[PDB]
This record gives structure tokens, sequence and C-alpha cells, in this order.
RNA sequence: UGGGCUACACACGUGCUACAAUGGACAAUACAAAGGGCAGCGAAACCGCGAGGUCAAGCAAAUCCCAUAAAGUUGUUCUCAGUUCGGAUUGUAGUCUGCAACUCGACUACAUGAAGCUGGAAUCGCUAGUAAUCGUAGAUCAGCAUGCUACGGUGAAUACGUUC
RNA sequence: CUGGGGCGGUCGCCUCCUAAAAGGUAACGGAGGCGCUCAAAGGUUCCCUCAGAAUGGUUGGAAAUCAUUCAUAGAGUGUAAAGGCAUAAGGGAGCUUGACUGCGAGACCUACAAGUCGAGCAGGGUCGAAAGACGGACUUAGUGAUCCGGUGGUUCCGCAUG
């Protein structure tokens, strides 16, 4: 918990100069980060799932949650059951520990240029950055992950509007 | 905060020779040779990263 | 963006469907709990006529410390029920809100009936 | 690292990836081995002497993770030599009729 | 000039190398024939792990060079496994030729080491210096053969017989 | 049975509609189901709330999954439909067996046989801190008399007595 002192500090030197709120309180706040994986149609992929629930825990170390199925949608294999996600929200310290690792580490292991969005907002406050998994494991390298797949990180603020979620994530962010 | 189900983490201090951005975390339970007293006590065992030596963006 | 519920709303759903079995007849009264962030608040009601017998409070100046907000939950336990030896000491119904049996609710109710009232 | 033991270390550094007919002559240089040794070889004060020999070699299966982000590296430009890998192509210009089945 | 004749889920011809311990790997040590060399063959020295680079030594050749043939023989080895059997396929050397080797060459250098344990029905070659094997030459050609054409080394087995 | 009869079809229960705002009400009128299932899909205590819609997001089928905001129930409720239900009767979790024994005032239904609902009373439990809740499933179908026979109990009888 060091770097969370970055937003304290950019509460009250950016964010009361930009649009002048008339309370502390009332500033933009991040409350949760969830790291939904995605479905990755499990007819053998369970055992993948095994991998897949193991290489979540390794990027934030807390367990998945396994989220199953909810309709019986035809032209595609699957019933009541079926565990065809993960997902870990990211709510206290451990979002500041995984924020202020991964905004260093996400442009430059990409090899893009630009490299996320300039807006990939939903007119409420909430980003949803797609990753197709190439930044993970960053420590130990490429020895016995198995299967290449992509991630998904959505970000939830206060934030109201786009343009005020665009200032928190002017904290490092790079659109 | 339950025990049983969470691996291990540390404070994992990024020893990157450009400037230690070390406020990182994850599964490096390697060895621990020196540790910055301003950063996470711990292993440096990122040794190595083009976390923050030269940004696409920022360049 | 994301609202935050408050928890007191939720816990008048929870308080209301519990208060459908539940009723104070005044051979056999109910106390009901309403604790918030720092004050536990307890008070004997016969929901027959709508009329209360007794009321009990962690703020009122005859219990009114910093103890642990648990101990002052114990203090209130015991102050209920030596205004209700003054009438009616008869079993009641313990009502707990929305909240959950532990803690502060507890607490008060573990006092009460150590404290002469039956239930 | 994980060589097997009652043969000739001669052919038996061979057994890990990245080291064909150099112990014969390259951990030769370094260490002080002979040519005669088995599994009775008493190779740990040896072992010491061979460790910092191989830790300057990418042999021990490290080299496959660089071999396998080589090919990963030429898909992405999209090369001729990189499309054949992606294609069952023989990939260094050879004749893709009949006999050409190792690539299938 | 830039492609293509070099493409491929495949299907038959023709060959090469093999699937080994009458072998494999390393050291020594022999014995040929034929033919080529009009700036071509280029020695002995060096400098490179090697493919090879630098000049002169000889010469338009029974003499100088390509060129130390190889199998063999002698010794040390592995021990009978898809193991020291072979080496296909992929990244690292950038060697050389040539305006230029990406389509689309030729080797060697450390890596990687896949099919393959002598092959079914069928089918082909061969009657002695012949089958079998071993290496060397030349024509094409700036560079490039597992093909072709010539060359020697080592060399079996088997023919009672004309009925099918 | 039958708009003659035959042929075809039908025959018992459940749900609607016809049914005329109580109930009840026919036709070879219009619609459909049932001859079960569940040891958790029962009990109880706790928590929990859906479909859908946009929106934007490594899978991207339009539509799996994630997040936000709207969402009155449009979801779900073992099984047909009708009534129900967010007290949740829906969805999770923990303990459990009340899917108890003896009864039952009273009431519904009805030609009779049958059929249904029950407070409460003991007995002995389960869950819950407690009040309490429990005599099967949200409710309404999942069956068939008597006689005979089998089987296990049984302080009953058992032929002069045992
Ligand atoms: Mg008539
Ligand atoms: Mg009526
Ligand atoms: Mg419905
Ligand atoms: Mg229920």
């Amino acid at each position: 918990n060091r770097l969370k002192e970055k937003f304290n500090t950019e509460v009250t030197e950016n964010l009361m100069k930009k649009f002048n709120y008339s309370s502390v309180m009332e500033v933009p706040k991040i409350d949760k980060i969830v790291v939904n994986m995605g479905v990755g149609d499990a007819v053998q992929n369970s055992k993948v799932l095994d991998n897949a629930v193991e290489e979540l825990e390794l990027i934030t170390g807390q367990k998945p949650l396994v989220t199953k199925a909810k309709k019986s949608i035809a032209t595609f294999r699957l019933r009541e059951g079926m565990p065809i996600g993960a997902k870990v929200t990211l709510r206290g310290e451990r979002m500041y520990e995984f924020l202020d690792k991964l905004i260093s580490v996400s442009l430059p292991r990409v090899r893009d240029f630009q490299g996320v969005s300039k807006k990939a907002f939903d007119g409420r406050g909430n980003y949803t950055l797609g990753v197709k998994e190439q930044l993970i494991f960053p420590e130990i390298d490429y020895d016995k992950v198995s299967k290449v797949r992509g991630m998904d990180i959505v970000i939830v603020t206060t934030a109201n509007t786009d343009e005020e979620a665009r200032e928190l994530l002017a904290n490092f962010g790079m659109p | 905060m339950k025990q049983g189900i969470h691996p291990e983490y540390h404070q994992v201090i990024f020893l990157d020779t450009t400037t230690n951005f070390k406020f990182l975390s994850g599964s490096t339970k390697t060895s621990s040779e020196m540790m910055e007293w301003e950063d996470g006590k711990e292993y440096p065992v990122i040794r190595l990263d083009i976390s923050s030596d030269s940004h696409p963006f920022y360049t | 963006m994301i609202s935050k519920i408050d928890k007191n709303k939720v816990r008048l759903k929870r308080h209301a469907r519990v208060r459908t079995n539940l009723s104070g007849t005044a051979e056999k009264p109910r106390l009901n709990v309403y604790r918030s962030n720092k004050h536990i608040y307890a008070q004997i009601i016969d929901d027959n006529k709508g009329v209360t017998l007794a009321q009990a409070s962690s703020k009122d100046s005859d219990i009114a410390t910093t103890a642990t907000k648990v101990e002052l939950a114990t203090k209130v336990g015991e102050a209920i029920a030596k205004k209700a030896a003054d009438k009616g000491i008869k079993e009641i119904v313990f009502d707990r809100g929305g909240y959950l049996y532990h803690g502060r609710v507890k607490a008060l109710a573990e006092a009460a009936r150590e404290s002469g009232l039956e239930f | 690292v994980d060589i097997p033991r009652e043969k000739r270390v001669v052919i038996s550094l061979t057994y890990i990836y990245g080291i064909g007919t150099s112990t014969a002559q390259k951990i030769l240089e370094e260490a002080n081995v002979s040519a005669d040794t088995r599994v009775k070889d008493l190779t740990d004060d040896e072992l010491g002497r061979i460790r910092e020999v191989v830790d300057g070699y990418k042999v021990e299966g490290d080299l496959r993770r660089e071999t396998n982000l080589n090919i990963k590296r030429l898909m992405e430009i999209s090369s001729y030599r990189g499309i054949r890998h992606r294609r069952g192509l023989p990939v260094r210009g050879q004749k893709t009729k009949n006999n050409a089945r190792t690539r299938k």
C-alpha cells in the first residue's frame, strides 16, 4: 500500500483544480477492479480451466470465482452449471498493488504504439480494458504455461460521466 | 483474508536499473539478495524489465 | 459509476420480513433493536395497541460511556429489563430488527436474559 | 541438470537439451574430467566445475524458450520464412511435392 | 526487371541414405585406374573449428597441379534400444560463386534430433571379374547431380533340367 | 355411448374455456395433461433477488461470460394448465429427518360408498439464541372396492384337556 498516495495527491492537486469540486468527498474514486477472464467454452477446456484458474491466481493473488452458465442457449453446448467463467473483484489495497503494477507493464509488453484506447467508456465511468494475455507472469517466464488466452480488466469508479473518468485514467495511464 | 485459498504475494521490489519503480507484486518467491529500505523489504527477484525505462507513448 | 446502498433501507426490508410472524400482545411483548453506528436502542413495544412500555438507549445519560460498543450494548440490555421489572416482567419476544443475532444485537439479548427477562 | 548415470560422460551430457558432441571438447576444456567416467565418477566436486561452464550456455531448456519465440517473431511479421511455419510446409525452399512428408 | 517453369490433401515411376555390433565413433597405416587444367589447375607455407581467404612455387604439360582414393588393415572403444544406430526438420556461421541467393542455390558451424528394427500381395536386375559394394573423374557449368557417362578397388552364390 | 345402426372414435382422474361477475351446469363442443418424480426437489434456521433492456468489453456467434444503469416480476416455481408467490411458495448455505405415534373439536363435499381441510391434545423429537416452525414437495392429477391369496406381528380365539 505504498503508492496509494498517488491518488491522495491527485484528489487535491489536480481534481480540485480541474472541475472545482465543492467538497473533497465527491472526487471520483475507484471502487473495484474485476478481472473477468471470459468464457472459453469448455467442451474440453474444463481441464484448461484448471490451468485458467491457476494462471489468474498468479496475476492477482486471490482465487477466482468460477462463474457458471444461466441459460440453455443452442448452437452452444452448455447447461445450468457447466463452469464457463472466472473473475476476481479487487477491492482493497490489492487493487492499487495491481494497478500501480499493470499500467507500467501493459503498454510495453503489448508492443502497441498508443496502446489501449482514447475512449472505451460506457457514458457512466467504467472502462473495460481488453487483454490478449501478453503481460502476465512477469516474474517466472514462459516455462510451464500451456495455452494462450485472453483476459479482460474492468475499472469501476465513482466517476459520473466520461470526462471525469478520463481524469483518473490520466494518472499514469496512456490514452 | 481467508487462509487456505490464497497463493503467496509480497512487496515485490521491482529492481529495475532505471529508477526502480517498485510498486509491484506477484509470485516471485526467489532469492532475496538486496532489499531497498524505501521499497518493499523482500526479494528483489524482478531483475530486469521494460516497465518504466522507455515508454512508447511518453518517449 | 456505482451506487452505494444505505444499510438502513436493506435492514428495513429485512426487518419487515422478520416482523410479520413476530408480535407483542402485552402478555408477551416485544423488544426490538436499532443499532446505528455508535448507539444501540432497545424498546418494549406492545404491537396490539401500538403502545410502548419501556425504552433504553446507549446515548442516554444513565448509560453513556466509550467502553467497547459491545459492553455498551450489555449496559442497555441491563437497563431495559430493570425498567421492565417495574411492570410486566414476564416473557417477551426478541425482535432483532433486520440485524443478525451476533455481536451487539446478541450482547443486548444476552444481557437481558441474565437480568430477569424470561425469553 | 538432469543427466543420467551409468554411461560415459561424453555421451551423458548429450541427453539434455542443447548439447551434442560439445561435451567431448568444450565441457572437457574447462573441467578436468576424463572419457571413462561411468556412474562411479565421484562428480560432486566436478559437479561444481561443470556448473560454472554450463552457466554460460543457453542449453538446459532455456534455449527452447528463445527458439519458440523466434518462430513467433517470424510469423508475426508474416514473412515467407514465417508463413511456411503456420501453414504443413517445408520452410527452407524445398520441393513440396510427394517427398515432403516430415512436415505433412 | 518482376514472377513462374521449384505451387500441394494427394497418386504412381526412378534413385539416394538407412533401419547396425560381418557395425558406429576416434586414432594410426597402405594400395589404384581413368580424365582434366587457352587467367585455367593452383602446390608447399600460413591464418580460420570448418566450409575457406592472402600472395608467390611450378605450366598451356608421361614431368606442375587437381589428388592424401575410399572400402581395407591395426589399435582403443560403446554393449545388443527408436542407446555413440541416422541426421530428416527447424534457429544460430554469413563461407563462396556470381549486378544480385526473398521467392529459388551450394556447403560446414555449433544446436535440435522425426519417421525408420530389413518390409505383405506382388515385382525387377544378374551367369566371373559379372551381381554386390567402395571411392575417384569428366561433359555440361560463374555457382549447383543422390542424375548421366567413363574409371578402377574388393567380390560371392547358383544352373540337376525343359515339364510349367 | 352413438343426431338410426355399422365403421371410426370414446370410456378413469387433472387443468382451463364454453358457464350467463356465488356454487353448479350438457353436447361425438373448443384446448391440453396424468397412470409419476424427489433422501433433498422434504424439514428448519439463516442470508439472497430475477428476466429483459441498453451501454462497452482478451472470448466476441446476433446472443456464453464481465461491468454499469434501468428494470413489478415480464424470471423462476420436478411435471399439463389455471390460480398463486419478491410474506418469497423463487435462489444459496448450515444443521437435520415431522416423508413422527395416538388422536382429533369443528368444517367442506356428497345419493351411497368415498374425497378434502383442520385448530388443538398428549407422546416423543428436529431446527432455532429465542418466540417458535415442523403429521412431506406453491396448490390442484400420478391411480382400483370387496372377495381370495402371500408375508410379518399379535396379552384374541382355537371344539374334552394341553
Ligand atoms: Mg338424423
Ligand atoms: Mg360460476
Ligand atoms: Mg412465467
Ligand atoms: Mg423455500
